[PDB]
DNA sequence: GCATCAGAGCCCTAAA
DNA sequence: TATAATGGGAGTCTGATGC
RNA sequence: GGGG
């Protein structure tokens, strides 16, 4: 519906406008983990490749990505309403 | 208060039972209370006798019985069940090849039962079967429009029980027969009957050129057998004319008392018209191996003598109510029963030619599915089976007495013309000339007249009193229209002294034609004026003063009156308002004499003389089909002495046993600052304060929890992402608590459903990961209050699977129903009406201080604009107000019968007595005439209203006798410059209320194929901007408004999505793209193998699918 | 319903109708002043009739 | 302004032993005229408990200090052998006509809001008659007839009306 | 001539 | 997969235009 | 089947 189309556009727009205000790069490691229009969810194996670091570390900047996201979120609490 | 009744007409008989057209018809059809051996061959019985015995083995019908209903009526309505009885039939199997006899009683399913008041319960909802008018079977003769001197004889049987026959006499001189649109010379059929040239010459011949023209030599050159084979080839091009095959076809079409049924009414009309006597209901017989004629020769005989001009031969008026008959509930149902029975017979014969010709009983041989389906089909989907109108008791009473000319065996709108819709002279006393729909259906749907009854043959009869010499007896004769035309019938109001006609000249009718006649010539006399009009029309006082077109609206709108909590009977009644409540069965009465033992809100217990203690439970706040509240209230007190037939409880819209469709309000007839404009109505806030025009309404909400391939829906209080504030009024299980105010958006029943492979998107997965909360297994599918609805929760019903007594449709675990009530105060946009067709919507509610008021301080209730009266020509409302003024001060209500009523002098007498109370009080209280009363009197004497040179009291009294009073404007205090009509009027709050009708949509549901908004308020629909609306925008040259209508506001998907996004961002809406329904058109034309190409100016194709449809 | 007090260019429009018809416009304005933090929250407030201030 | 009847969740209920339905009961409570003797008292709550074959009238309300029931003869409910009635009625002072939907007053969860006609004035008429000071003619003799329910008296009403009208004319003081 | 075909006002409600 | 079995059942009125 |  018009509302739904609008919402999906708005969610994607705040999602990228949120990964770059910490850093584009630790947001780049994390962005690779879920995938915006990819659905790039596996686990420990494949992650061997191009993040920039080796392999256990990304499972940490993932926590640090999610943690830095979490603090910054309480201020820009605009994503709360997308929880329906 | 006093009830003063006018009128001198002594009505010799009371109104018949008003629902008898329903009750008597169905009782006759079922004969459940008759011991089988004593049943007459009619209804269900006649159907069985017609279908059986079933030939090859012979299956014969013994008798049927009807069981008791598995569930009572209340239970059926609750559980969405049909109220019905089990039908069984005792059948004996006989082997014609042997001697074997096996007998068993087989279960044929259920048959729906009619309740006491003449309605049905079909799947839990109350229904009415509307009677159907149609052409009576028989033999008719009409003039041939083509040849101004020749005639056509038409033999018409019962619907679906045979072909229509036409006997035109062709230009060549030979008498032709038309059957199933095929024509041939009738002489051939005559030869098949065993006729010889001698019989036709000797029988007829008297007509020089006509009888010889039927004789054709080639046809005579063959015995009756050759003529039968010869005719069959003329009818079935391609079927070999085998002698047994030809006989079978002609027998079934003409002589078979199974495939061809003239009516029982058909038999009487045929015997009577042609002066013959019929051995049965068929046009011919198969007897002693050949065919023997019954009808054809007498019909041919009558036609030739008419073509000539022989005395005793007339054309038939096909709209005459002697030639038009009613098919009542019983007959309609029995036709479908006979059809369902015949289908079952196909099954019997097919099963008797398979699986061992011996090892079969009647129980295995019979499949009742065809019978059950025919009956279930009639009650659910027939056009004559309608959802009951039970807005008020009169609604349903009127519904049951309606007469339709449409439906399965009748006209269509696309197919009905003036002759049928007309008011025939024979409608007099039988069908109401007033009560018919406005619009396309005018004249097709009508209402049974008050004193009319349908006889056993189906013709409507009306009562008349015999007049012998000049003395009027009390013996009443019910006449059909055909029989009425014989006599000279005097009007019901013709003067009488005792039983003698007291006038030298009386007003009478002969064949409907009005004629002045001497008392020596008077054969009969009308019973009453009430007999000419319907029940609704008879409820209109002073009807003789109302133009019929407005009286029509008056009738129909009483049907729409909403039951009010303070409902009152009108101060001016017609005397029918008691009978309507009693026959409606809404009100409760005492069976025998007795004493009232107990009185409760819920029940009344009566101790009779018999000693038995009878408990009458009361229906309390039950929701009718239209959501108006049917609620009964106790009218007696503990220990009250009652006689037989005394009132115990009031039903809805009844006050002490009198029909109460509205309230009696004090009305002023005068313009008021344009709030009165074009039928709008101004009302006083005092009406809401004292709860006038307040009505209770109940809405039903329902929700199912079903098994899905994704897992069970559950009705639960646990709903994802909702605050406890939102769930506050829900019980442990997720249902809203009884006695809560629910408003739009509120949860009624909580429900969860399992998420599709839509299993939350990776965008949503990452969002959910941020808040520590995992996306839940279930989504919130809860039932909520729609926009504009809500009220107090008065009841909840929960039905699960696995609870005693309940099993739902497959897959459905549980069903919850929530009943929500609302008290509706009158508001702006609600519609009011009186009984004379004055109707208007409430446009303004003024505070009591702005309302015009009498000098003594009494403010008026309603202000009606006088501009509604003169073009409409309904003056009865005016007389109603005047007599209503008298009654306000005299403390009385009146019964003024229609056409024998209160007349002007009589109303003036009452008005004078009222002025003394309105004024003499003042002179005694130590107050004299007002200054402003003098000013108005000055202006009134300039109007010729009062006599110049009289005291103010005398002049005010002169005005009061004209029903006009001095009126003060509550705003100024200054008088209205002229005397104004003020009095008591009966006004109803109709079922059309803004609360129900106000609707708006920004965006909402779209249609599957067209991607255009759905329609209707209940779907949250958009308005239709149709062809004519587009034309308006075109004529304005509003190109961008129109384009918005065609794209962004409808099916342009990219456009509607993009426009919404722009508005919430504060940008202007984007230029539209292609409407999706144009793409549908393109693809639909391709499915028809047509290549549709959008081209640019260079004639190169433009791809409006943006690459998606090309490989 | 008749509105005698109206000027020729005017009509009476129920406020509840107007809230739906102009709903997208109303959401943007509810953000611009501040009745709600953003557009999505504003819509949630109009859904329940008692949440309407 | 509000009614709580024991074992009653909403207005569309009905009480065993009572003849009148709750809708009618509240309709009868709307006719109750209750006078406050103490001018500082803005709200009270009347109690009623009745049983047996009695016709409850307005007298049967349990008496409260500084509150007088001006119409103790008003019928409330007809009770029959075994009929039990227990209620708490909240009565308020206010102005004009405030409908039940407007105030929504509930002392407890099951309370039923009631339509309030606050105005004590039942009817107002005024006569204007001719008079003279014997020197001059067409002078006016004004007679104001004032009917009230008794909570306030026709004279007190007239003074409040005049006081309102005077107070209104003050507003013309400060221009712009 | 006679048959065959395609026409026959708009918006809205509720029931299925 | 093997007695033999062999042909079906069912229902208005307009005006314009091509045989 | 109701409404304009």
């Amino acid at each position: 519906s018009p509302v739904d189309a609008a919402t999906q556009s708005l969610l994607s727009e705040e999602l990228e406008k949120a990964l770059s205000k910490l850093s584009e790069r630790e947001a780049m490691v994390l962005k690779l983990r879920k995938g915006l229009i990819d659905g790039r969810e596996h686990t420990l194996e494949e992650v061997g490749a191009f993040f920039g670091v080796t392999r256990e570390r990304i499972r940490q900047i993932e926590n640090k990505a999610l943690r830095k996201l979490k603090y910054h979120e309480s201020r820009t609490r605009k994503l709360r309403d997308f929880l329906d | 208060m006093e009830i003063k009744r006018f009128g001198r007409i002594r009505e010799v008989i009371p109104l018949p039972p008003l629902t008898e057209i329903q009750v008597e018809s169905y009782r006759r059809a079922l004969q459940a209370d008759v011991p089988p051996e004593k049943r007459e061959n009619v209804g269900i019985q006649a159907a069985f006798r017609e279908t059986f015995p079933i030939e090859e083995l012979v299956l014969d019908f013994l008798e049927y019985r009807l069981g008791e209903p598995p569930f009572p009526q209340d239970e059926c309505r609750e559980k969405d069940l049909t109220y019905q009885a089990p039908l069984y039939a005792r059948l004996q199997l006989i082997h014609k090849d042997t001697g074997l006899i096996k007998e068993d009683e087989v279960f044929l399913g259920h048959i729906p039962l009619m309740t006491e008041d003449g309605s049905f319960i079909i799947n839990g909802a109350d229904r009415v079967i509307v009677s159907q008018i149609h052409r009576s079977p028989g033999v008719y003769f009409t003039p041939d429009p083509a040849r101004p001197g020749r005639y056509i004889a038409s033999i018409i049987p019962l619907p679906k029980r045979g072909p229509w026959i036409d006997l035109e006499v062709e230009p060549n001189g030979v008498v032709s027969m038309k059957v199933n649109k095929r024509k041939f010379p009738l002489v051939l059929l005559l030869r098949v009957l065993g006729y010889d040239q001698e019989t036709l010459a000797r029988e007829l011949g008297a007509y020089g050129e006509l009888v010889q023209g039927l004789m054709d030599e080639s046809v005579f050159a063959m015995r009756p057998e050759e003529a039968l084979i010869r005719l069959f080839t003329l009818l079935r091009p391609g079927d070999p004319p085998k002698r047994d095959k030809a006989v079978a076809y002609v027998y079934g079409l003409i002589a078979d008392p199974r495939r061809y049924d003239l009516g029982e009414a058909g038999r009487y009309k045929a015997e009577e018209k042609l002066g013959i006597r019929l051995s049965g209901r068929t046009l011919a017989r198969f007897e002693d191996g050949e065919f023997k004629d019954e009808v054809f020769l007498p019909t041919l005989r009558y036609l030739f003598a008419l073509t000539a001009g022989v005395p005793g031969h007339e054309v038939d008026d096909i709209d005459h109510l002697g030639n038009r008959r009613i098919r009542t509930v019983g007959e309609l149902m029995t036709d479908q029963f006979r059809v369902g029975l015949a289908r079952l017979a196909r099954g019997v014969r097919e099963r008797m030619l398979m699986g061992s010709e011996d090892s079969l009983t009647p129980a295995k041989l019979v499949n009742s599915r065809p019978l059950e389906a025919a009956i279930r089909e009639f009650f659910s989907r027939s056009q004559l089976s309608q959802f009951k109108d039970e807005t008020n008791p009169l609604s349903s009473l009127r519904h049951k007495r309606r007469i339709s000319a449409l439906g399965p065996g009748g006209l269509t709108r696309e197919r009905a013309g003036f002759d049928v819709r007309d008011v025939h002279r024979t409608h007099y006393g039988r069908i109401c000339p007033v009560e018919t729909p406005e619009g396309a259906n005018i004249g097709l749907i009508t209402s049974l007249a008050a004193y009319a009854r349908v006889d056993e043959l189906g013709f409507i009869r009306t009562p008349y009193r015999r007049v012998v010499g000049g003395v009027v007896t009390d013996e009443v004769v019910y006449m059909t229209a055909t029989e009425e035309d014989r006599y000279t019938i005097a009007q019901a109001n013709t003067p009488l002294e005792g039983n003698r006609i007291a006038a030298e000249r009386v007003v009478a009718r002969r064949k409907g034609e009005p004629v002045i006649v001497s008392p020596e010539e008077v054969e009969f006399m009308d019973v009453s004026p009430k007999q000419v009009f319907s029940v609704n029309t008879n409820l209109i006082p002073f009807l003789e003063h109302d133009d019929a077109n407005r009286a029509l609206m008056g009738s129909n709108m009483q049907t729409q009156a909403v039951p009010l909590i303070r409902a009152q009977a009108p101060v001016v009644m017609t005397g029918l308002e008691e009978r309507v409540v009693r026959d409606s069965l809404a009100a409760l009465y005492a069976e025998e004499d007795g004493e009232v033992a107990k009185v409760d809100g819920n029940r009344i217990v009566v101790r009779y003389e018999d000693g038995r203690l009878v408990e009458y439970p009361l229906r309390r706040f039950y929701r009718s089909n239209q959501g108006t509240a049917l609620d009964q209230r106790p009218r007696v007190v503990v220990g009250q002495r009652v006689r037989k037939g005394d009132l115990l409880a009031d039903g809805p819209a009844s006050e002490n046993g009198f029909l109460a469709l509205g309230q009696n309000v004090l009305v002023a007839i005068m313009p008021f600052d344009g709030y009165n404009f074009e039928d709008a109505i101004v009302i006083s806030e005092e009406l809401l304060k004292r709860d006038f025009y307040t009505s209770i309404h109940i809405e039903r909400y329902e929700i199912e929890a079903r098994d899905t391939k994704l897992g069970p829906e559950r009705i639960t209080r646990d709903i994802p992402h909702l605050s406890e504030a939102a769930l506050r009024d829900l019980d442990e299980e997720g249902v809203v608590r009884i006695g809560a105010e629910v408003k739009p958006g509120d949860i009624l029943v909580g429900r969860t459903s399992f998420k599709g492979e839509s299993e939350p998107t990776p965008e949503e997965r990452l969002l959910r990961s941020i808040f520590g909360e995992k996306a839940r297994d279930v989504k919130d599918t809860s039932l909520r209050v729609p926009p504009g609805e809500g009220g107090i929760v008065v009841r909840t019903v929960r039905l699960r699977r696995g609870d005693p007594g309940v099993e739902l449709k497959p897959g459905v675990r549980e069903v919850v129903r929530v009943y929500v009530a609302q008290k509706r105060k009158l508001q702006v946009g609600d519609k009011l009406a009186n009984r004379h067709g004055n109707k208007g919507v409430v446009a303004k509610i003024l505070p009591v201080e702005d309302m015009p008021h009498l000098p003594d301080g009494t403010p008026v209730d309603v202000i009606l604009n006088p501009l509604g009266v003169p073009s409409r020509m309904n003056l009865g409302q005016i007389l109603e107000t005047h007599l209503g003024l008298a009654g306000y001060f005299l403390g009385q209500r009146y019964i003024s019968p229609i056409f024998d009523g209160a007349k002007e002098p009589e109303i003036k007498e009452l008005l004078a007595q009222a002025f003394e109370v309105y004024f003499g009080k003042r002179k005694g209280e130590g107050f004299g005439v007002d200054k402003r009363e003098v000013e108005v009197l000055r202006r009134a004497e300039k109007l010729g209203l009062v006599t110049p040179g009289k005291t103010p009291e005398e002049q005010l009294k002169e005005l009061f006798l004209q029903g006009k009073v001095v009126l003060y404007d509550g705003r100024t205090g200054e008088p209205i410059e002229g005397p104004i009509v003020v009095g008591q009027m009966f006004i109803m709050k109709l079922y059309h209320m803004v609360e129900d009708k106000m609707h708006a949509r920004s965006t909402g549901p779209y249609s599957l194929i067209t991607q255009q908004p759905l329609g209707g308020k209940a779907q949250f629909g958009g308005q239709r901007f149709g062809e004519m609306e587009v034309w308006a925008l075109e004529a304005y040259g509003a190109a961008h408004t129109l384009q918005e209508m065609l794209t962004l506001k409808s099916d342009d998907i990219e456009g509607r999505n993009a426009a919404y996004e722009a508005i919430i961002k504060g940008e202007d809406v984007p230029e539209p793209s292609v409407p999706e329904s144009f793409r549908v058109l393109v693809k639909e034309l391709q499915a028809l193998a047509l290549d549709v190409q959008t081209l640019d100016e260079k004639d190169n194709p433009v791809d409006i699918f943006e690459g998606l449809a090309s490989k | 319903v008749v509105g005698p007090q109206l000027k020729l260019h005017q009509c009476g429009l129920p406020k509840r109708m107007a809230l739906e018809l102009f709903k997208p416009f109303l959401l943007k304005k509810m953000e611009e002043k501040g009745i709600a933090p953003n557009v999505k929250a504003a819509r949630r407030m109009l859904e329940r009739q008692r949440d309407i201030k | 302004t509000s009614v709580y009847i024991e074992d009653v969740l909403h207005e569309f209920s009905t009480i065993p032993g009572v003849k009148e339905d709750v809708v009618e009961i509240i309709l009868n409570l709307k006719e109750l005229v209750v006078r406050f003797l103490n001018p500082s008292l803005q709200t009270v709550t009347l109690l009623l408990k009745a049983e047996g074959p009695k016709e409850v009238k307005a007298r049967d309300f349990l008496p409260v200090a500084d509150v007088e029931i001006m119409n103790p003869d008003l019928h409330i409910a007809t009770l029959e052998e075994g009929g039990r009635l227990n209620m708490e009625v909240r009565v308020d002072r206010g102005v004009g006509y405030v409908p039940a939907e407007k105030h929504g007053i509930k002392d407890r969860i099951n309370a039923i809001p009631v339509d309030a006609v606050f105005s004590p004035v039942r009817r107002v008429a005024f006569q204007v008659e001719d008079t003279r000071l014997g020197q001059r003619t067409d002078l006016d003799k004004l007679t104001l007839r004032i009917w009230t329910d008794g909570s306030v008296t026709p004279l007190e009403a007239l003074n409040q009306a005049v006081e309102i009208l005077r107070e209104h004319l003050t507003y013309f003081s400060n221009p712009q």
